[PDB]
């Protein structure tokens, strides 16, 4: 019927002065742009159709042509930045915002999706969507006593569009808009649908990837207990952003980090540090490393939860990126920790896997390991057991690798290596 | 000298853009 037209026919139809011919041609266009194999977005743009579609968005008397043009423009705006830009240059943003209040749920949903595609282009179009006033009507669509009365696809689309309004940096979203959105976001974070939960956690992680003041406005809403709960979930699509958000939050101040510890997060890390997905392991170790960079009572919480043997484990056998994060965690631990704590680190077995890692080619990991070794020796000199440790390192082959490192391309590497040998092995 | 280190490469994430197939 409207299946498989040419751009030529679609143009003649749009250029007739017959609303029903126009509707037929607009549906033909939509069906060309909804096929799988490489829709002809550029052909459609070149024929001059965007302005017409945009004008059809305002035809209140013909809701079907509103729907078909909204869908066609959604699919054009899902393409390259140049194609999204063509949609924005046609005046589409204010017209989609007007459509957000349509009494037809499928037209409203299509408007939501199109605005999400436009904001997903980047910071400039995100901020332009916000300036035209989208947040107010978007949030009004969700202002119901119980989210569970909304249709599932509708709620998932609204959530994804909100998440894109919270996304990207340079700049981050305006602070007034973040405060407008957060309450609804926390509500969606307590919903029971897994796709709503995953996209809400993603939005929260976007907002916590910033300076401590963004982190603070998120933590003041009390989402951390719910994030820890989600950190426990079985669906990887929920654990992944929940762990990202927790990690972001612990890049902040010691008191924000403490809010995470007090919600129970550490109890989850035995699973996370042994997770079969490499990315979970790496992200959990990066989080651990930012926790061992905290205060001594926080390091002691790490110890009490039994996580040092898990760090020894990831350092012994893991993807090399995870191992580099584990080295960072060890160095932050030996920098900030008490003597009892560093002794404990050594009694758990850190030295041998730490030494095995000095055979690696990455220069910064080697530098970090040497800093950690320094910190450990310097805990030993406070106890006079420095000879026992020197022996321990000699016995697993570490001192061989340090000597070899004396002659390294990096300056500080050779400097630290020679210092170590001439200061503890003579 | 311990330091908190933000995420190496932040950008499994949701699609930035989505085609509507039906």
């Amino acid at each position: 019927g409207t299946v498989n037209w040419s751009v030529e026919d679609i143009v003649k139809g749009i250029n007739s002065n017959n609303l029903e011919s126009q509707l037929q041609a607009t549906q033909a266009a939509r069906k060309l742009l909804s096929r799988e194999k490489q829709p002809p977005i550029d052909n459609i743009i070149r024929a001059g159709l965007i302005p017409k579609f945009v004008s059809f968005l305002g035809k209140t008397d013909c809701s079907p042509i509103q729907f078909e043009s909204a869908w066609a423009l959604t699919n054009i705006a899902s393409g390259t930045s140049e194609q999204t830009k063509a949609v924005v240059d046609g005046g589409a943003i204010p017209a989609f915002i007007s459509l957000l209040a349509s009494p037809h749920a499928h037209i409203s949903e299509q408007a939501v999706w199109a605005l999400g595609n436009i904001a997903g282009d980047g910071s400039a179009f995100r901020d332009l969507v916000i300036k035209h006033g989208a947040i107010d009507p978007l949030l009004a669509l969700l202002a119901v006593p119980d989210l569970s009365t909304l249709a599932c696809g509708y709620l998932r689309n609204l959530t994804w569009t909100l998440s894109n309004l919270c996304r990207n940096k340079n700049p981050a979203p305006p602070l007034d808009a973040v405060e407008q959105i957060l309450p609804t976001l926390v509500r969606l974070l307590h919903h029971n649908d897994p796709e709503v939960l995953a996209d809400s956690c993603w939005a929260i992680s976007y907002l916590t990837d910033g300076p401590n003041e963004r982190i603070e406005m998120v933590v003041k809403k009390g989402v951390v207990p719910q994030l820890v709960k989600l950190l426990g979930a079985t669906e990887l699509p929920i654990v992944t952003p929940a762990l990202r958000a927790i990690g972001n939050i612990v890049t902040g101040t010691d008191e924000q980090t403490q809010k995470v510890i007090d919600a129970g997060a550490l109890a989850v890390f035995p699973s996370l540090l042994t997770n079969p997905k490499t990315n979970i392991q790496k992200e959990a170790t990066w989080t651990m490393s930012n926790i061992t960079a905290g205060r001594q009572d926080q390091i002691q919480q790490v110890v009490n939860h039994g996580l040092v043997p898990f760090l020894v484990g990831v350092l012994s056998k893991a993807d090399f990126k995870t191992q580099k994060e584990a080295a960072w965690a060890i160095t932050n631990y030996t920098s900030g920790g008490t003597v009892e704590q560093i002794v404990y680190l050594v009694h758990c077995g850190i030295i041998e896997p730490l030494m095995n890692l000095l055979s690696a080619k990455d220069t910064k990991i080697i530098q970090v390991i040497l800093d950690a070794i320094s910190n450990i020796f310097q805990a030993a000199e406070k106890l006079g057991e420095t000879e026992k440790l020197s022996i321990m390192i000699e016995e697993c082959g570490g001192l061989d690798k340090i000597e070899a490192l004396q002659r390294h391309e990096n300056e500080s590497v050779y400097k630290a290596s020679l210092n170590l040998i001439e200061k503890y092995f003579s | 000298p311990s330091v908190k280190r933000p995420h190496a490469s932040p950008d499994d994430q949701p699609a930035r853009k989505r085609l509507d197939f039906g």
